[PDB]
């Protein structure tokens, strides 16, 4: 059972290498999200002045 | 025999503490997940809002 | 060696779960920014427009 | 005397994971608390939304 502990950190070692891609490809649409957010905020408030 | 049965009831002790751990740990770590996950979330939540 | 090698899988799952975190936040801070991509961009039209 | 020795080891042992469950289930049990606060803090700014 002492390999099944040591797999299940393995296993979540190849789990957390996927979740790496999810949070890089999140982070990238996260960066752009903020430029896109703050230029609607922006863009609305020009829009009533 | 009291040392057998001691050392073999230690044994079982053992094995119950240790399944207590596999059980806790996996609880702890589905619950560590789940409160950083709801924690980052309710920071992202508030930004939201 | 199943102790510790259960130490290094709850310390590896702080990695997952500081990845989702950060995943968490990055992935709803599309949410955040798509809600207002849109709203304010159909209301600019609107306002602007 | 070798039973007695292996005998003591068990109690090492049980008392080597008894501080391990403790603080593994004290660790555990403030994960839950962060998150129930941090589910129902959740609760409140997706209703808002």
């Amino acid at each position: 059972q002492a390999k099944e502990n040591e797999k299940k950190l393995k296993s979540m070692e190849a789990e957390m290498i996927q979740l790496q891609e999810e949070l890089a490809a999140a982070e990238r649409a996260k960066r752009q999200a903020q430029q896109e957010r703050d230029e609607l905020a922006d863009e609305i408030a020009n829009s009533s002045g | 025999q009291h040392l057998q049965a001691e050392k073999k009831k230690m044994q079982q002790n053992i094995q119950e503490l240790e399944e207590q751990l596999e059980e806790e740990e996996s609880a702890r770590q589905k619950l560590q997940l789940e409160k950083v996950t709801t924690e980052a979330k309710l920071k992202k939540l508030e930004e939201e809002q």
